[PDB]
């Protein structure tokens, strides 16, 4: 509702909440189904799987990743908020990379050190908080499943 | 108070100087039952001592001659200050009937001398039942307790006044013991 | 445990002081900490 | 003993936590300690110092054994030896059993204390079986409950710290220049003090608890953190062309820090011990690959 | 796949258009593999027994 009244106003910021609700929405979609019929033992899993796997997002991947912009921010106006690295950020760990040596930079580190720690530490940090999930699920199956099941029902 | 904690119950048959000459002799306040008014053991008064102990004669001679039943234990307006951390319902009937006296509550019931309201409330709002509910745990030693304990007290107030329903008793949350379990 | 500890010693400016668990409650002719235990199972 | 020991210490170091011998340890330790009362009531057994100054309860606590530990930590007796006791029941109301423990096992005004002991100097696997028994229990979320107000404000103290340090270094050129600068000042200063903590915890707490290495890595990591932030705040000064990615090392590594404060303070603390465990396996993992 | 065409598009609001790719898609994708790895965990330590024996002869 906001971003489509901030729209009316032809101004430049209704683009990212409009789309940030969209895929909101399709996240949203997740809770008619899987809880219907037969299918909520499913849903429960370990911590109705998306309370206990948001773990990633909110601090190995967002509040974590605001460093990494930052970083490109200051890894030299262009940089002005936000956008000037958010495409730097996404170009670079999944994309190509180019950086040489110019007037004053010392690239060795930010591609030599900084991008070989970065995936490094997230997969490391994925696998352990992997481990962590079969570990807590090898056991509370037991049977409440049913009884959660009926009691969301 | 401090003259029942003894055993062998040979104090109280001898207490009778006591009890005549000292009362109705300008007396106004509380015969010999007082309360007890402080912060370690909170209220309280003889007939609680009595029921604390596995003893009837005592019980018996008390309520002969002495306080009425419908005396609240902690009292006070204050409930997160007792004298104890356990929680029994702060009624003699109450006592009883948590700490499986089956010979005290039947007395208590009928006597005729001082009858006890099976319906008698409690300062938070509780009553006989509602303190059986919330002293349960799911332990099983304990559940059969009460559960003997609840099915026993309302055969008995089926059998003494079957013109009241117990179980439909609101607490002052407007809560019914099925509701409170 | 351990953080509990730590944060007890206090911070490296400022020197905290202590406080003792327990009062000299004397149980004969010695500091002591009491607890109130319910356990069903015990006693039969 | 030429050691140190005494008949008590050498019914300690003996004992073990199978059954078959912990009924012997248990019963000789009271006998012996019933006759040394009735033959000389006037020396105190129970407190007779090692060579290391330790006592058969310290004794027992540093090397791991559990059931002579727990025995000694709750032992009661009845008759002509009640003083020979550490816990003592006041009055029984069914299960209601409020009772009384001694405590020669409290840090407070007690250097060398059993807590400290089972924390720091204790290496056996044992260490996190000796913190449920009741009176340390309770006397352990007693005290915890009562310093969660500093947990939290510190949290916070952290927290903002991390976002001036976000901003300031965000808008690196490569009145603002005014609060850039106090910015920077704020950084210094507070990885300046990052800095002398971290190195006073490190030297006070010298011995470890065998290098103190798979428990205290994330003082290491602080260290760490707050060394990259002060050398390459330094080195900006001199105009130095390294300084501009080390900085931002710091902050990515702040971000990390931040995990600690996190992740342990309410009904949430069993996420850690599998991240220390996953250092482990590094042992040849570099090596053999590659 | 995610690689290669991830570089500066013209005229583009850069401020949610492009903290939703990485910072949703993949968490999701990722949270989905794991939670079908899960189930097969559930299904691969019970359910197990020896009845694969059993199957093989009913296969035969």
């Amino acid at each position: 509702v906001l971003s489509q009244v901030l729209r009316f106003m032809e101004t430049e910021w209704y683009l990212p909440l409009l789309v940030l609700s969209l895929v909101l929405g399709w996240l949203n979609l997740l809770y008619y189904t899987r809880g219907f019929q037969h299918t909520g033992i499913y849903s429960v899993m370990i911590q109705k799987v998306i309370l206990r796997d948001l773990l990633r997002f909110l601090l190995v991947y967002l509040v974590f990743l605001f460093g990494f912009a930052v970083a490109l921010v200051s890894l030299s106006a262009p940089y002005r908020s936000i956008l000037d690295a958010s495409l730097e950020l996404f170009k670079f760990t999944i994309g190509m990379g180019e950086l040489a040596f110019q007037e004053q930079l010392r690239f060795r580190g930010v591609v030599l050190l900084l991008l070989l720690a970065y995936v490094l530490l997230t997969y490391v940090l994925l696998l352990n908080m992997l481990i962590a999930l079969m570990s807590e699920t090898v056991n509370h199956v037991a049977d409440n499943s049913w009884s959660i099941w009926k009691l969301q029902k | 108070m401090k003259a029942v904690l003894n055993l062998q119950d040979g104090v109280n048959a001898c207490i009778m100087p006591l009890l005549q000459i000292d009362k109705d002799s300008g007396n106004p306040k509380p015969l010999v039952n007082a309360q007890c008014i402080d912060e370690f053991y909170q209220g309280h008064s003889a007939l609680h001592i009595a029921i604390e102990k596995r003893s009837l004669q005592c019980v018996k001679l008390l309520v002969e001659n002495g306080a009425d039943v419908h005396l609240r234990a902690c009292g006070r307006f204050f409930q997160k200050h007792q004298g104890t951390c356990f929680y029994f319902g702060e009624l003699p009937l109450s006592l009883a009937a948590c700490t499986k006296q089956w010979d005290v509550v039947t007395y208590l019931l009928e006597n005729p001398h001082q009858p006890a309201s099976l319906e008698a409330t409690d300062s938070l709002g509780n009553t006989v039942l509602h303190a059986l509910v919330m002293i349960a745990d799911n332990s099983p030693e304990n559940s059969a307790l009460v559960i003997h304990m609840y099915d026993g007290l309302l055969q008995m107030g089926a059998r003494l006044c079957p013109t009241v329903q117990l179980e439909e008793i609101s607490n002052h949350q407007g809560l019914t013991p099925l509701k409170l379990a | 445990a351990i953080s509990v500890l730590e944060m007890e010693n206090g911070y490296w400016w400022c020197r905290r002081k202590k406080h003792r668990e327990g009062r000299l409650l004397k149980v004969g002719t010695r500091w002591c900490f009491r607890v109130e235990e319910v356990n069903w199972a015990a006693w039969e | 003993d030429s050691l140190g020991n005494t008949v008590l210490h050498a019914l300690v170091m003996i004992a073990d936590n199978s059954p078959e011998n912990s009924a012997l340890v248990i019963h000789m330790y009271d006998g012996l300690l019933q006759m040394g009362a009735r033959l000389c009531p006037t020396v105190q057994l129970e407190e007779i110092s090692n060579h290391q100054g330790l006592t058969p309860l310290k004794l027992a606590a540093k090397e791991g054994k559990i059931e002579i530990f727990r025995h000694i930590l709750q032992r009661e007796f009845s008759g002509p030896y009640q003083p020979l006791s550490r816990k003592f029941t006041e009055w029984c109301y069914g299960p209601v059993r409020v009772s009384l423990y001694d405590l020669s096992s409290v840090d407070s005004w007690e250097k060398n204390s059993v807590l400290e002991i089972i924390a720091f100097h204790c290496k056996s696997p044992n260490r996190h079986r000796m913190v449920v028994l009741e009176p340390l229990n309770k006397l352990l979320q007693e005290k915890w409950d009562r310093l969660v107000s500093r947990f939290f404000f510190n949290f916070a103290c952290y927290l903002v710290y991390m976002f001036i340090f976000t901003v300031v270094a965000y808008h690196q050129p490569s009145f603002g220049e005014s609060m850039l600068l106090l910015g920077h000042i704020l950084i210094l200063l507070g990885g300046i003090y990052l800095l002398l903590g971290q190195l006073w915890y490190f030297w006070r707490r010298r011995l470890f608890i065998w290098i103190s290495f798979m428990d205290s890595y994330f003082e290491i990591l602080f260290l760490l953190q707050a060394l990259l932030t002060v050398l390459s705040q330094v080195l900006r000064f001199m105009e130095t062309e390294w300084y501009l990615p080390l900085l931002v090392l710091s902050l990515v590594l702040g971000w990390l820090n931040l995990l600690y404060y996190t992740r342990g303070f309410q009904h949430t603390g069993i996420y850690s011990v599998m991240i220390q465990k996953v250092i482990l396996r590094d042992l040849l993992r570099f090596l053999l690959v590659y």
